RNA sequence: GGACUUUUACUUUGAAAAAAUUAGAGUGUUCAAAGCAGGCGUAUUGCUCGAAUAUAUUAGCAUGGAAUAAUAGAAUAGGACG
RNA sequence: GGAUAGUGGCCUACCAUGGUUUCAACGGGUAACGGGGAAUAAGGGUUCGAUUCCGGAGAGGGAGCCUGAGAAACGGCUACCACAUCCAAGGAAGGCAGCAGGCGCGCAAAUUACCCAAUCCUAAUUCAGGGAGGUAGUGACAAUAAAUAACGAUACAGGGCCCAUUCGGGUCUUGUAAUUGGAAUGAGUACAAUGUAAAUACCUUAACGAGGAACAAUUGGAGGGCAAGUCUGGUGCCAGCAGCCGCGGUAAUUCCAGCUCCAAUAGCGUAUAUUAAAGUUGUUGCAGUUAAAAAGCUCGUAGUUGAACUUUGGGCCCGGUUGGCCG
């Protein structure tokens, strides 16, 4: 079997120059899993239809629930 | 020297003159006049898929004696009407009027094939199946 | 020439030829092995030289 | 947008399709060297076809031409290095002659057979594809490997399989499991 | 630097020149189509060859050739030299 | 002069009558984007290039324009034309020749999936974004390697060969065998680790996994060209075959089957196109008395073509690159 390998001049040296998937493979880093990549895209697009904070927009629709 | 100008500067005459006589070539003419696209039932396409109008027994040419069992087809991209032979004993019972057949050429470069007069094509599929499969057993004609 | 002659007999002969099922037979080897079977049959042991050679002979 | 992954094919096909002489001649090559195809003959005569071509082309240039020297000697040394071209005939009017069997005689299909080890070129096939018979410790399962004449000393069975020891294999190790059960405990 | 020079065709060599394709060298991708790799030890602390070459014309440019084939020159001398 | 970033009939004013063309202008066609290139292998050619690189053009059709270094931009706006969605009828919105996916068209073409790990690109920027791109799926477009078996034993039959007065079988195996014999292997299945961004496959490899009921090769053909039956049964100028020549009207070497056989073989057939065969487009290289083809005749412009002759011969020098005989 022919591979390739690295050895780092410290442990904290490896953790900063190494890919963040490699440390995951090993157990030296967690995999913080997020929304599906096309799920985030849609969340950005929904975030584009608002101008400003968006909690200020909630109150004007709480007036809609009367009229 | 009989004809063709041999001089070193006669190229123009030489290509002009050859450009002329290429029109006596049947294929060069056909390809440049676009006879494929202009005339002919297929568009120049490999095959074409029409719809069966009637069923014809065709009386074979001499010195044969037979009834050749073809189908009148109206090409779907055209409306051009075309008569087409149904090969392989039976297979006329495989078609029906208004059935949807896919026709190919006869491999004569236009040019009707056998004792069959006028027929430049042949059926390949009916109802999207292929007569071959139906003729042997490998497939069944679809429902409707 | 007549274009409307009878269709009644379409499929005639094939319908009325007496059925014969296939007969179960030795399996033939595939690929290289079949070529060997052809080599030894054609050349190695030969068979018959009668007048020259035959391939699909009947009664002779 | 990529680089085209390139290719080319390895065989040419005979002009006249039915020739009793050529079909007789061809089958006899498959019979001798253990081929499954007429394509395996087609493939080789196509290789030969271009080698003769390159040699035909060089032979027309002047002797001691820079190109004729560089590419002529290189073609030669490669045909020696595999063992098709004889060491005496090394000057390439033989590469212009040659013939198909000289290439066929160099196949790992045949060289596994040539010194013992096979006995019937067909048995040579079955062994090759079945991961017996290495060259180095490297197993090679292609019958067409073309023994390179200095790897010829090294064709033995593999560090694996029977015949090279370090296991019988499952058919035998199934029968060893019916002796210590029926006749044993 | 000053002062002037009949026009060409052909042919030679060369420059300017994309890569992939093609032709083709080297390399054993297990073979091969390919790829541009790879090959060596002290395999515990590196050593090392590569990643060529060819075509690339018609036109333009640069150089050599003076056969072949054109072209111009002096006859009311308004000639050539100084 | 105006306009341009700037040259220019770019535009305007004034002035002139010019510019192109049988060496084919202008016009028409193009089922025309151009190029690197592709197919065909004596050479010369013929044919093709929408399409992985370069250039150009476009974003339903036209025109216009804001922003900006850069756009006459369309995943920017404005208008008109054509489409077309929502509605409370007041109005409002849209531009897949991006990635998928649907309709339609047809002979004709795949997933509404995963990822920024690589390749590179952009930003204020090592971080974020990237349907660029990579990953997998669909996938006989094409291209590569090449399993469907291999080895003994035996029962006779040989063919050898020593001997033959004559049984004959005996050792050297030729192989056709209706009982046999133990071997081998991945096709699959699958611990595991490898692989990968995470998966999937491949390469590795535990446990498994071949005897005819498989784990069972096809596709065409068998009168000629053209490789392989004059077998048997069917039909009886019908049904069908047949690229071409031709087969079928009762013993069909061409049909419909069975048997057997041939060629190519994980592929093989048909249709269409094109190339070679084609020296049937002929520069290389055709033909024209009678087979297709010399204009009834001469003149003649363009075009092609066009006799011979002008430093030839002699002498010396210089230094190269092969090859000989010696080294
Ligand atoms: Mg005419
Ligand atoms: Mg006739
Ligand atoms: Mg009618
Ligand atoms: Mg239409
Ligand atoms: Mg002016
Ligand atoms: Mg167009
Ligand atoms: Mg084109
Ligand atoms: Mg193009
Ligand atoms: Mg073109
Ligand atoms: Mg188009
Ligand atoms: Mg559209
Ligand atoms: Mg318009
Ligand atoms: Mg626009
Ligand atoms: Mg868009
Ligand atoms: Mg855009
Ligand atoms: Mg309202
Ligand atoms: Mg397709
Ligand atoms: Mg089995
Ligand atoms: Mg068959
Ligand atoms: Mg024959
Ligand atoms: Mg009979
Ligand atoms: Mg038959
Ligand atoms: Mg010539
Ligand atoms: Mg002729
Ligand atoms: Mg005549
Ligand atoms: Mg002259």
């Amino acid at each position: 079997s022919v591979g390739f390998g690295l050895v780092y001049n410290s442990v904290a040296e490896a953790k900063k120059f190494e890919p963040t998937y490699r440390l995951v493979r090993y157990g030296l880093a967690e995999k913080v899993e997020k929304a599906s990549r096309q799920q985030r895209k849609q969340k950005k697009n929904r975030d584009k239809k608002i101008f400003g904070t968006g909690k200020r927009l909630a109150k004007k629709v709480a007036r809609r629930n009367a009229d | 020297g009989k004809g063709k100008p041999r001089g070193l500067n006669s190229a123009r005459k030489l290509r002009v003159h050859r450009r002329n006589n290429r029109w006596a070539e049947n294929n060069y003419k056909k390809r440049l006049l676009g006879t494929a696209f202009k005339s002919s039932p297929f568009g120049g396409s490999s095959h074409a898929k029409g719809i069966v109008l009637e069923k014809l027994g065709i009386e074979s040419k001499q010195p044969n004696s037979a009834i050749r069992k073809c189908v009148r087809v109206q090409l779907i991209k055209n409306g051009k009407k075309v008569t087409a032979f149904v090969p392989n004993d039976g297979c006329l019972n495989f078609v029906d009027e208004n059935d949807e057949v896919l026709l190919a050429g006869f491999g004569r470069k236009g040019k009707a094939k056998g004792d069959i007069p006028g027929v430049r094509f042949k059926v390949v599929k009916v109802s999207g199946v292929s007569l071959l499969a139906l003729w042997k057993e490998k497939k069944e004609k679809p429902r409707s | 020439a007549k274009v409307h002659g009878s269709l009644a007999r379409a499929g005639k002969v094939k319908s009325q030829t007496p059925k014969v099922e296939k007969t179960e037979k030795p399996k033939k080897p595939k690929g290289r092995a079949y070529k060997r079977l052809l080599y030894t049959r054609r050349f190695v042991n030969v068979t018959l030289v009668n007048g020259k050679r035959r391939m699909n002979p009947g009664p002779s | 947008p990529r680089a085209p992954r390139t290719y080319s094919k390895t065989y040419s096909t005979p002009k006249r399709p039915y020739e009793s002489s050529r079909l007789d001649a061809e089958l006899k090559l498959a019979g001798e060297f253990g081929l499954k195809n007429k394509k395996e003959i087609y493939r080789i005569s196509f290789q030969l076809s271009k080698i003769r071509r390159a040699a035909r082309d060089l032979l027309t240039r002047d002797e001691k031409d820079p190109k004729r020297l560089f590419e002529g000697n290189a073609l030669i040394r490669r045909l020696v290095r595999v063992g098709v071209l004889s060491e005496d005939k090394k000057k390439l009017d033989y590469v212009l002659a040659l013939k198909v069997e000289d290439f066929l005689e160099r196949r790992l299909q045949t060289q596994v057979y040539k010194l013992g080890l096979a006995k019937s070129v067909h048995h040579a096939r079955v062994l090759i594809t079945q991961r017996h018979i290495a060259v180095g410790k490297q197993i090679v399962n292609i019958p067409s490997f073309m023994v390179r004449l200095d790897s010829e000393k090294h064709i033995d069975f593999a560090p694996t399989s029977p015949f090279g020891g370090a296991r019988p294999g499952r058919v035998a190790r199934r029968n060893a499991a019916r002796k210590a059960e029926a006749s044993g405990e």
